[PDB]
């Protein structure tokens, strides 16, 4: 459950990401694949080589989804319904994996936007990603 | 006993640039701010009521320095993390009863702090190496639970 | 995130508790205190001996809070704000302890309402308690 | 794991009444239904599309029986769970890469099933004793990780 300050912090920090969302999305995925190799098994037919065009494209997909979630932080279940169908119903992604990607997203943010990554914003972004992960790993249809 | 020759070189090389007086305090401070229930284990540390209060608390900064010292001890004995943290494991598990999930969280907060300080220098390969270190430190500390 | 089905499953099942609220709530606590001793550290001022009248009374408050949660399943953050202030702001209970109590509540329900504890109902009850747990451990004000 | 002689007797008395044909399958089945992502490890088990499908699945019941048998062996060697599960640990950790938290989940699901079958006979003291056992088994299975 996000506080008003959390919502404020998420929107401001993600806004600062701006046009780099796709770039950061891809970096977070690469960090996850390299740091936690087991996560690659969820993408059996992907070209996960470094600099992969496919991973670049997927990073943009992931980033755009988060942008959408940020715009509907008060109505995520409805906004991310289709993504939940995919991750929870079809892929049945183990929730531990969402913690891994959530952590890599934070590492990516901290590596690119140091001035924005304050303890308070860090805390807010963590809750937000945990919230998003909860929605995507739950079957609520 | 895990960890490749190249990962060890990467960890050692980056660690030689880490500010031992700051990083630990920043990591512990953030742990307390991002995962508020951990504040309960530090009741005597004083004011932990706000992010600024936590990050400015001298006792938090001082303790973080000891924590970082322990991480350094581990990095100097990467093939024997179990032995390096044996005593600390007794304290955190038998005495303080800190749930092991918290050890993993501190490890990842440390990684966020390293990313924050090093920026571009904290590359995916460097992070992967460090994920092995913190996972090993976390498991070593939870040893008394096994 | 609970589905319409989870909500109806929880209402039907928990609805069977009825006048057994205090009994089941007390039993769930006793099971937690006995199975996971560390949980007792949150009740140092309590008489935690078996049969304890204090535990019996507290068991009733817990059961009644759950009944209230079931009734406000669509707006738990709002309905449980007072309890969140208590468990997340004041007590700062480690989330792992909520998983333990949730497990013990499931055990208590299974031991008393075998007909109600179907696999699907078990799944819903688990998600419901995880949901209540999240609210009680989040600082959202 | 340390079980009082009174706890050992209680545990053994209960376990001797367990329906070895159904309990294991209901435990594994509920695991798959309550934590659906665990289904990803049983691709070849056929239909797991619905709760009824999972619970009545012949392969689920047969595999759950093996799981139950592993617990029975664990009860027969409480003094040496690490050795007893060494083979199984290599399998679940090195090969399958099952996250440790899932071992804990199954252990507790089993507890719920025992509660379901024995009702009031599954008292708080009996449960506490079983919690020590499942924790012990869960730990032993994940030791190849440590
Ligand atoms: C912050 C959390 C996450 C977000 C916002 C997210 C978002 C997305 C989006 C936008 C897609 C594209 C859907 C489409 O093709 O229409 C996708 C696909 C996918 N995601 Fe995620 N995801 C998240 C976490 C994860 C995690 C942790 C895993 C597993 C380690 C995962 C595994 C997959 C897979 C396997 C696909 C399908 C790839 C394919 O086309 O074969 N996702 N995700
Ligand atoms: C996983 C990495 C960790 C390391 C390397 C570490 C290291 C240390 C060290 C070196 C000490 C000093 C021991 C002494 O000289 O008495 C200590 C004390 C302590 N640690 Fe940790 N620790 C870790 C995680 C945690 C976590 C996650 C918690 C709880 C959330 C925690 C809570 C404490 C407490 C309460 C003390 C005693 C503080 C006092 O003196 O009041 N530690 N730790
Ligand atoms: C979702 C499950 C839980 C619910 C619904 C719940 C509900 C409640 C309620 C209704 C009260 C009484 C508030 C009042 O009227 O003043 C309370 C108090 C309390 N709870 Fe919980 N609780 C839950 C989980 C936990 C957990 C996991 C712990 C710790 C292991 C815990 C520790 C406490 C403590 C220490 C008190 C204060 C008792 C006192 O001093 O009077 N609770 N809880
Ligand atoms: C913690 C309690 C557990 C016990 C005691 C247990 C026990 C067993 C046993 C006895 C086998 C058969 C091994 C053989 O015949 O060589 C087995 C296989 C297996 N287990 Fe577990 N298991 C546990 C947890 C898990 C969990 C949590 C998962 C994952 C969600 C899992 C996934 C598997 C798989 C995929 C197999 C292989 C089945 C096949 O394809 O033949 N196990 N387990
Ligand atoms: C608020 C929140 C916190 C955590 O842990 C930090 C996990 C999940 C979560 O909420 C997810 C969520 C968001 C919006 C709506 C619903 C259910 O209607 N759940
Ligand atoms: C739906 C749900 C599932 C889990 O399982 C991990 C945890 C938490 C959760 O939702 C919590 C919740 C409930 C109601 C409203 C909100 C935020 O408005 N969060």
């Amino acid at each position: 459950v996000l506080s008003p300050a959390d919502k404020t912090n998420v929107k401001a920090a993600w806004g600062k990401v701006g046009a780099h969302a796709g770039e950061y999305g891809a970096e977070a995925l690469e960090r996850m694949f390299l740091s936690f190799p087991t996560t690659k098994t969820y993408f059996p037919h992907f070209d996960l080589s470094h600099g992969s065009a496919q991973v670049k494209g997927h990073g943009k997909k992931v980033a755009d989804a988060l942008t959408n979630a940020v715009a509907h932080v008060d109505d995520m279940p409805n906004a991310l319904s289709a993504l939940s169908d995919l991750h929870a119903h079809k892929l049945r992604v183990d929730p531990v994996n969402f913690k891994l990607l959530s952590h890599c997203l934070l590492v990516t943010l901290a590596a690119h936007l140091p001035a924005e990554f304050t303890p308070a914003v860090h805390a807010s972004l963590d809750k937000f990603l945990a919230s998003v992960s909860t929605v995507l790993t739950s079957k609520y249809r | 006993v895990h960890l490749t020759p190249e990962e060890k070189s990467a960890v050692t090389a980056l660690w030689g640039k880490v500010n031992v007086d700051e990083v630990g305090g920043e990591a512990l401070g953030r742990l307390l701010v991002v995962y508020p229930w951990t504040q309960r284990f530090f009741e005597s540390f004083g004011d932990l009521s706000t992010p600024d209060a936590v990050m400015g608390n001298p006792k938090v900064k001082a303790h973080g320095k000891k924590v970082l010292g322990a991480f350094s001890d581990g990095l100097a004995h990467l093939d024997n993390l179990k032995g390096t943290f044996a005593t600390l494991s007794e304290l955190h598990c038998d005495k303080l009863h800190v749930d092991p999930e918290n050890f993993r969280l501190l490890g990842n907060v440390l990684v966020c702090v390293l990313a924050h300080h090093f920026g571009k220098e904290f590359t995916p390969p460097v992070q992967a190496a460090y994920q092995k270190v913190v996972a090993g430190v976390a498991n070593a500390l939870a040893h008394k639970y096994h």
